[PDB]
């Protein structure tokens, strides 16, 4: 049969937003303006302020998504090929690190709001994008034999969840889905919020988690790594103090949370 | 920050008529007793001379370069109120006052901030959106003797701005040439991320 | 099941990317919301199928090959877009549960799926197709139940339920019995809330292949189409039409136990998604047309330019051309406050020798008027020309069909006396009335009549009276505004000019052809049609004192002075002057009739009536 | 593109729409009136061997070329939806020659990408009908009425090649 | 009457109500369109709305006003005087390839023009001077000279001491000449001079200088100097002797390189032309003289290299400063900016230069075509000037570049005018000033050693100056630590050509005078390097190298433009 046969910064941000979301993993390079610094930080700050306001009003995920999604096209676009939007998103996150690393209360508020925004944007993805994003983060499934041995317990655990979360009211549909579903085994301490609600099966100190759940692990890893990075950011704030032109902006940004 | 507050200390742009030599302050597309902005461009009210784009842009560029040259004259002033010495001499310590016994700090009399704000003030005068929104620094106060009696309507200002868009963009491009070379602008993330270089 | 959600998401991305559809949603919504506070536009949008191809090929081919699985989620996403956009608060009881989503329609580039009724084949079932043909039958409109609402008497709770039938949905579901529930699950007696329930309109039609395509005198073939909601009654029999929709099958096909031994086939239909007409008359002006029309109207002699641009291939007869132009413009129809009616439309008759271009000139009007019917005088009966009875039903004739148009009658002299007298009402009262066994009705017929005839002796005889040469009663000739006599007078230079003219005409070649291959300034006819349409719709000249001063003087002199005039002069002559003056003012795009228009109208009537200027 | 090639000689004679940029005396014979001038912004339909030069020689050249109907947007959409069903013979007898000439003249990038796909997609069915030898006429004859003059030569030289091989083998 | 009947003869008689008349009249006055034009646009407006009742009401006219503004904005969116060495050296014949039409690649007689500096270092952002950075540069200058002096005179580091501290023993001191008073009033005498020390040498303190024991001196502000003296009383440093600063070394080449350069010119002499702006008078923008000059360059003079100093468009030009720029009838489209003015006036003329003439352009800090408005200054952007890459090279200011073996040092700042000397003694005063200034430039190893830079004021308002970016003054030093063979510093003073310490120093003068009269340019003829004629000096070492001795084999003619 027949057969034939700075740019680096732009490539970096194309790579960082191929997954459409990022853990915000890497040091930015090159330059932007100081006006851009202020405006981009304020835009992300407005979205996070509304997220915290809605959470203080005890609104649900669906309501917050209805409130916040129209704001992306104006303040902080998502699911976009534009280099400007990608740089705006990335840089605004990094700026608010330096604003909100300053104290435990600021770190907690910023981690909460940013993790909830992460959850919102992850919900906006297609399942293929979610899979690719999770795989890009280098993030144990059980064997078919172990699934067969624990099938009664796992099905008893997830059958209600399949009906209420995936709308599978028919038991036949639940059985077919369960036959196609994969399960993850990890220590129970890693998914303790699901343990307290008895949403996972426990055996010998390990929790058995279906593949259609477990986004709380992803968002908790995002929150934990962001908290550690903020702690690091706090430790080298004395180097930020070398440019005076940034400190009034950061003081202004933090004043809306104090 | 409003343009009024930002540009409080900036020098007003003065234009000299090419025909009658009368000098007047230029405040963008606004009512003035000294000039009128028509559909054809800027016109002197004294002799009705219409300014060519080159005549306007050259005067702007001359003013910009005059401010740059003033900045590089390098006048320094001591911040101690008792000494207040003004000199162009720079000590090998830079900030040390050259007057014997003075502990004040020497500073540029015309700072890079003041120059940058001056250039932005010039840029604002030719911003079409700011002209339409009437967000420019006023060149007349209501109590001024030269306050214009007849005010342009908002609709007239929007129309005149649209009609003179090419002229305004040309003037703005002249200012932006120098603003792009101003060191006071950009922020380098590569150097900034020295902790990842720990 | 999960795939439905992803298809909704993907179409949402399309709607966000191609923004011209958001403007369409929003403009319909704000228009409807405005007049609601005082017609209403339908909740329907037409998408270019090319945009969808360039956006996502996998969704494009899905719509075009598996419509039952792709059209419903796409339509759902459109409704979410329109619903999330802002809308008027505090809706009424009927608005709260209307069961009324938005709906899609398509245009452009169907490729292989553009078909005709002869070639639609079993391979194309469940595909999205486009067909072309002629409408032959239409059913009556009927309402159809889809949802009902009930109020429970004791508990105070409002209940509801939904219904389905095989033609209501692209996907297939268990049929519903059309019963109303009388009693609650908990035993409470129920009541039915009409006005909160929802019903929709339904209509079936039939489309047949065009006769131009029929092979070998063989039987023609046809398809039935289903229409609903907004698409109802937009067609009538005889329309040429292009229909877009899904081609589908129905029923049990005799496999539910039958005597046929299952030799009979399944039933099939097209579910009407979009309908477009075919031009086989009207045009719509662009901005540039308005500018050109208004600029041209300020020339000194627009009437000469326009009149000479009618039938340039016919030499001579300037005045008849001018009369035809004024006929195409027409007067102004008056309805007085007491219900009394005054006529507006101009009728013209021309009689003359053989071969003098009468039929050829009459043929031109038929190809420049927006609505025109043509007939020969002996090929038509009085009832066929006005109206006839059938089964009781009353059926229209030619003068009733061309209502606001022109009717052309050739060989008028051959029409029998019994046929002519049926026309006396139609040319003045502009109505037709029948009083026959089991029927009494009045019909409207507002057209202008133009006709041609031969004189009694075969050529016009100047040595005998006009009444002897023209065998028609005085009451009929009175109803024609302008009566023209034309003859073939032999003269050297006239013969030479005409013969050279027709020879220059026969040496024309059309633009795209080599020689021998088989097939002042003059405005083009496609521009003249726009000029006439614009002038007839947008300007209505009012009369003035200066014009009246001319009209009264001319009428009284013309009636009272003794002359060998060729037509009876009556109260209808005065109206002919008013009509002609108004029509000339309309050519000029004037808002008022002036002294000039009255003068020109008088100088045309004097020529036709008294034979000389 | 040889000098003595009949098809090239014949394809250069197709007319394209044009507009003038100067008034010129006596050249009214182009407008079929030898006794008059040409005037600026007049529009005429001229053969390609002439318009190809008057569009280049100066400054402003004498004539400007208007976008012809055979490269209209409708044709491009028809090409991109289903290339195999398309009746190119009715669109223009010499389509793939004029396409290359127009591409050279204006150095179009996207038109080349459209035309390359069109040719590659039609070659498939052309080979299918070339390979199919009798041991039928209607099924083949319906598609072979939609070929360009350019495509007919490829079809003929393919069919003869397969047939000669088949004849030699079974002999 | 007129507006009313005009409306009523286009709009219907229904318009007779005076409010309707007033509204339509307002529209025609607002937008300048006639009544019939307004009627036409009203008809456009009546289309496309399904509104057969487009009645002539006030609300409909308001919507028509909105429609009119939408149409307006959419339409907008749619739309020989003196000579050096004349008796010994003949004028070169020039480049023989000039005037030959031949497209053929210029194979053999290729004068190589190569920059001898890092162009990237000149592309710094201007208008941001940190005072600490400026002071660091000024301190480093004193320290660098201290090291040079120590090595040259073989002095111990302990021989240097703080001149501000009282000492009975003689010490060596290096510092910068500064005024005794920080508020000094423009006239410096020998008694008003102080020495500023480095941070390490004297903690940056200033000490008054007692120059009573020095008979001959020539000092200027910003000069780095070395003294032997003592501070006996603590108030003034008594200078006993001035230590002359060592001159930098001269450039050298190998025998192989010199033979290659000799073969490149086929034994002929190099011909270089140097011009300095302005290129038009103070009362017009005529470039007739420049055109005539370029025609002569291409047909008669035929140089190998043309060096053109700015300003090309002087921002301080009187017509620019007053805004009285003329109309240019020769141009179909008038220029809109000074950059466009260059492209319409200078670029067509410069493009006529023969491609066989290598053209070097050096900007001025007064040049409107340069956005880098500070000394040191970045090069002009050749592409923005639309000049051909083949034979045009844009260089920085100052610029050091090599033509064959010859090292050229160019600075487009008026050091000769700006450097004001404080002199004492009869012998020093009898010497020619420009020689002494040239020696100061060479000894200081910088093209513009004056600090603070000069300023020009008018009745006071600042006009212009040297416009020094102090933080980058290191780029104004001699590149490689050696003097140039030929130093070109244009000055407003009278043109001259001189040999100062084996360096040919040239002021070409202005190309055109302010009145429009002809100015001057410099023609440089340099004989080819010959190892056999004895004009080169062999320097013995591991690899034998030769001093160029360009001053022995160069002729400079100052010629009327
Ligand atoms: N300028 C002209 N004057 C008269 N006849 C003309 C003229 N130009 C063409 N004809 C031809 O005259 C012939 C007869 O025209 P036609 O309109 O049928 O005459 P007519 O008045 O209807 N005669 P008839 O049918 O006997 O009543 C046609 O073949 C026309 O083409
Ligand atoms: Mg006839």
């Amino acid at each position: 049969m027949f057969r034939q046969s700075s740019e680096e910064e732009k490539k970096l941000y194309a790579r960082l937003y191929e997954s459409k979301l990022s853990f915000y993993d890497l040091p930015p390079q090159g330059e932007i303006t100081l006006e851009q610094f202020e405006i981009w930080a304020i835009d992300r700050l407005k979205i996070l302020l509304e997220i915290e306001s809605c959470l203080s009003r005890n609104k649900s995920i669906k309501e917050i998504e209805t409130i916040i999604k129209p704001q992306f096209q104006k303040l902080l676009p998502f699911n976009t090929e534009s280099l400007e939007d990608r740089k705006k998103d990335y840089y605004s996150h990094f700026i608010l690190r330096l604003c909100f690393c300053r104290s435990k209360e600021l770190r907690e508020k910023f981690v909460r709001a940013e993790t909830f925004l992460f959850k919102i944007r992850f919900n906006m993805l297609t399942s293929t994008d979610q899979t690719k994003f999770v795989q890009s983060l280098d993030l144990q499934f059980i064997s078919n034999e172990e699934k067969a041995e624990l099938s009664h317990q796992l099905y008893q655990t997830v059958s209600a969840s399949l009906q209420f979360q995936l709308n599978l009211n028919e038991e036949h549909q639940r059985k077919q889905y369960f036959q196609q579903e994969k399960f993850i085994k990890l220590p129970f301490e890693n998914v303790i919020e699901l343990v307290g609600n008895r949403l996972v099966f426990l055996k010998d100190g390990y929790a058995y988690l279906p593949q259609f759940q477990q986004l709380n692990l992803l968002s908790n890893e995002f929150a934990s790594k962001l908290n550690q990075e903020l702690i690091k950011t706090y430790q080298y704030l004395p180097r930020l103090n070398e440019d005076d032109r940034l400190l009034p902006i950061l003081n202004h940004l933090s004043s809306g949370y104090t | 920050i409003t343009d009024v507050e930002r540009f409080k200390d900036t020098v007003t742009l003065e234009l000299s008529c090419p025909s009658c030599d009368k000098r007047f302050p230029f405040g963008g597309i606004v009512s003035s007793n000294y000039y009128r902005v028509s559909y054809n461009g800027l016109q002197c009210k004294h002799c009705e001379q219409l300014f060519t784009p080159l005549q306007l842009t050259s005067q702007i560029e001359h003013s910009i370069r005059a401010h740059i040259s003033l900045y590089y004259a390098g006048w320094l002033q001591c911040d101690d109120s008792t000494c207040g010495i003004v000199t162009r001499q720079v000590s090998v310590f830079g900030k040390r006052c050259l007057n014997d016994g003075c502990t004040g700090v020497m500073r540029y009399k015309y700072s890079d901030k003041q120059l940058y704000n001056q250039l932005l003030y010039f840029d604002s005068l030719f911003d079409c959106e700011k002209n339409k929104k009437q967000e420019l620094k006023p060149i007349y106060l209501p109590d001024d003797l030269d306050y214009p009696k007849e005010q342009l309507t908002e609709s007239s200002i929007k129309a005149l701005t649209e009609q003179n868009r090419e002229l305004m963009e040309t003037g703005r491009s002249v200012v932006q040439k120098y603003l792009n070379d101003c060191g006071r602008r950009y922020v380098d993330m590569t150097s900034i991320f020295d902790f990842m270089l720990n | 099941d999960a795939v439905f959600g992803d298809r909704v998401r993907r179409f949402q991305e399309f709607l966000d990317t191609f923004t011209s559809y958001r403007d369409s949603v929003r403009s319909i919504q704000v228009y409807n919301s405005n007049n609601a506070a005082n017609n209403i536009l339908p909740h329907r949008i037409i998408i270019s199928l090319d945009d969808l191809r360039e956006f996502d090929r996998s969704f494009w081919s899905g719509i075009l090959v598996e419509p039952a699985y792709f059209i419903p989620p796409a339509e759902k996403a459109l409704t979410d877009l329109a619903d999330s956009m802002d809308d008027v608060p505090h809706p009424n009881a009927s608005a709260v549960s209307s069961r009324h989503p938005w709906k899609l329609s398509f245009k452009g580039s169907f490729g292989a799926h553009a078909l005709s009724p002869r070639t639609l084949t079993a391979q194309h079932l469940n595909k999205l197709v486009s067909v072309e043909g002629i409408v032959t039958k239409t059913s009556l409109v009927r309402p159809k139940l889809i949802r009902s609402v009930h109020y429970a008497a004791k508990t105070g709770r409002f209940h509801y339920r939904d219904y389905t039938d095989a033609t209501t949905t692209l996907t297939t579901r268990i049929p519903t019995p059309a019963i109303y529930p009388t009693e609650d699950t908990e035993g409470n007696k129920l009541t039915t809330e009409y006005g909160y329930s929802t019903f929709i309109d339904h209509q079936r039609i039939t489309v047949q292949e065009m006769p131009e395509m029929a092979p070998a005198g063989q039987l023609p073939r046809s398809i039935d189409v289903i229409l609903d909601d907004d698409l109802v009654d937009k067609t009538k029999p005889g329309d040429r039409v292009n229909v877009v929709g899904v081609f589908k099958s129905l029923g049990a096909g005799g496999m539910n136990q039958s005597n046929s031994n299952t030799l009979i086939g399944f039933k099939t239909l097209i579910l009407g998604n979009t309908v477009y007409p075919l031009h086989a008359a009207r045009q719509m002006l662009t901005d540039f047309d308005i500018r050109n029309i208004n600029k041209l109207s300020k020339k000194k002699d627009i009437f000469d330019i326009l009149s000479q641009s009618l039938a340039p291939s016919i030499y001579g007869h300037d005045h008849i051309k001018k009369a035809i132009l004024l006929m195409l413009m027409g007067g102004v129809e008056k309805n007085l406050e007491n219900g009394s009616h005054l006529r507006g439309d101009i009728n013209i008759l021309m009689v003359g020798d053989p071969s003098t271009a009468k039929s050829q000139l009459l043929r031109f009007v038929l190809n420049t008027a927006s609505l025109a019917i043509a007939t020969t005088g002996r090929g038509s009966s009085g009832v066929g020309l006005t109206a006839a009875v059938t089964t009781r039903r009353l059926e229209a004739g030619a003068m009733v069909l061309a209502d606001r148009g022109v009717v052309c009658i050739d060989e008028f002299d051959k029409m029998t006396d019994v046929d002519r007298v049926a026309i006396h009402e139609v040319m003045e009262q502009q109505t037709v009335t029948i009083a026959k066994a089991g029927i009494h009705t009045t019909l409207n017929a507002r057209c202008s009549v133009i006709a041609a005839a031969n004189p009694v002796f075969g050529q016009y005889d100047v040595n005998r009276d006009p009444h002897q040469n023209i065998a028609l009663p005085d009451s009929l000739l009175s109803r024609f505004d302008l009566l023209f006599v034309v003859t073939d007078d032999i003269n050297e230079i006239r013969d030479r000019s005409i013969s050279e003219h027709v020879l220059r005409t026969h040496r024309y070649l059309p633009p795209g052809y080599l020689e021998g291959e088989p097939v002042p300034k003059l405005v083009t006819i496609p521009f003249l049609r726009k000029y006439v349409q614009y002038a007839k719709e947008r300007v209505i000249p009012q009369l003035t004192q200066e014009a009246i001063n001319v009209i009264v003087k001319n009428y009284t002199d013309l009636r009272n002075d003794d002359n060998t005039k060729k037509s009876p002069i009556t109260a209808r002559t005065l109206e002919t002057l008013i009509r002609l003056a108004t029509a000339h003012a309309k050519v000029r795009l004037s808002k008022t009739v002036n002294k000039v228009d009255a003068k020109v109208a008088a100088n045309l009537l004097r020529f036709a009536l008294l034979g000389e200027d | 593109m040889g000098y003595y090639d009949i098809d090239d000689v014949l394809a250069d004679g197709t007319e394209f729409p044009c507009k003038f940029q100067y008034d010129i005396p006596g050249l009214g014979y182009l407008e079929n009136n030898p006794g008059r001038p040409i005037t600026k912004n007049t529009k005429l339909s001229l053969p390609l061997w002439l318009a190809r030069i008057l569009a280049i020689v100066g400054p402003v050249p004498f004539v400007e070329l208007l976008p012809p109907d055979m490269f209209s947007t409708k044709v491009m959409n028809a090409i991109k939806t289903d290339p195999v069903a398309l009746d190119l013979h009715s669109i223009n007898s010499h389509f793939f020659s004029l396409a290359i000439k127009w591409i050279m003249l204006f150095s179009e990038k996207e038109l080349a990408n459209v035309v390359s796909e069109l040719l590659l997609q039609r070659a498939q069915e052309l080979n299918h009908h070339a390979s199919s030898l009798s041991i039928t006429n209607i099924a083949t004859s319906t598609f072979l009425l939609k070929l360009e003059e350019m495509e007919k030569e490829i079809y003929k030289k393919s069919h003869e090649s397969y047939k000669d091989t088949k004849r030699w083998m079974f002999k | 009457m007129s507006g009313s009947i005009d409306v009523i003869t286009h709009f219907g008689p229904d318009a007779d109500k005076p409010e309707i008349i007033t509204a339509l009249e307002n529209l025609t006055k607002l937008h300048a369109l006639s009544v019939e034009d307004l009627y036409i646009k009203w008809e456009q407006f009546s289309n496309q709305r399904r509104q057969t009742h487009t009645d002539l009401t006030s609300k409909n006219i308001d919507e028509f006003k909105q429609f009119l503004q939408l149409q307006m904005e959419k339409r907008a969116n749619q739309i020989i005087l003196d000579s050096l060495n004349p008796e010994n050296i003949e004028i070169s014949s020039g480049n023989p390839n000039v005037g030959l039409l031949s497209t053929e690649e210029p194979s053999y007689n290729q004068v190589k023009v190569e920059p001898f500096y890092d162009a990237k270092k000149y592309k710094f952002r201007t208008m941001r001077q940190n005072l600490q950075e400026a002071s660091d540069v000024l301190d480093d200058q004193i320290e660098s000279f201290t090291k040079i002096i120590q090595n040259h005179y073989k002095l111990s580091p302990n021989d240097f001491a703080d001149p501000t501290i009282q000492s009975q023993s003689e010490i060596y001191a290096v510092g910068r000449i500064v005024p005794d008073s920080p508020t000094y009033d423009k006239f410096l005498n020998p008694e008003s001079l102080s020495l500023e020390t480095s941070r390490m040498g004297g903690v940056g303190r200033r000490v008054r200088l007692d120059l009573s024991q020095v008979n001959e001196l020539s000092f200027f502000l910003g000069q780095i100097v070395a003294f032997k003296g003592k501070n006996a009383n603590g108030d003034y440093f008594t200078v006993n002797s001035i230590l002359p600063l060592p001159y930098p070394n001269s450039p050298v080449s190998t025998s192989q390189e010199l033979q290659e350069f000799q073969a490149n010119l086929e034994g002929s002499s190099l011909k270089v032309i140097v011009t300095c702006g302005p290129y038009f008078a103070n009362d017009n923008f005529s470039l007739e003289l420049l055109q005539e000059f370029i025609d002569s360059i291409n047909n008669e003079v035929k140089p190998h290299v043309l060096i053109m100093f700015g300003p090309f468009i002087d921002i301080t030009h009187p017509l620019i400063a007053s805004g009285k720029l003329p109309n240019f009838p020769q141009f179909k489209t008038q220029p809109k900016t000074l950059d466009e003015l260059f492209l319409k006036l200078f670029t067509p003329i410069l493009k006529t230069i023969s491609p066989h003439i290598q053209t070097v352009l050096i900007p001025s800090t007064k040049d409107a075509i340069s956005n880098h408005a500070a000394y040191p200054q970045a090069s002009l952007i050749r592409k923005a000037l639309q000049l051909p890459k083949r034979n045009f090279k844009c260089m920085a200011n100052p610029s050091s570049f090599q033509i064959n073996e010859i090292y050229f040092g160019c600075s487009n700042v008026d050091t000769f005018k700006d450097l004001k000397e404080v002199i004492k003694g009869g012998t020093t005063s009898s010497r020619y000033r420009l020689d002494r200034v040239s020696e100061h430039i060479l000894q200081q190893r910088r093209y513009y050693p004056i600090f603070p830079g000069s300023i020009r004021t008018r009745i006071y308002e600042h006009i212009s100056g040297a416009d020094l970016d102090v933080s980058y003054l290191g780029l104004t030093e001699f590149v490689g630590g050696f003097s140039p063979d030929i130093m070109i510093i244009p000055s407003e003073l009278q043109h001259f050509a001189r040999v100062v310490q084996n360096v040919v120093v040239i002021n070409p003068g202005r190309f055109i005078r302010a009145t429009g009269n002809r100015g001057s340019y410099a023609q440089i003829t340099v004989q080819c390097p010959d190892l056999e004629d004895g004009k080169l000096t062999l320097v013995e070492g591991e690899e034998p190298v030769y001093l160029h001795n360009v001053w022995k084999r160069a002729r400079v003619d100052l010629i009327a433009s």
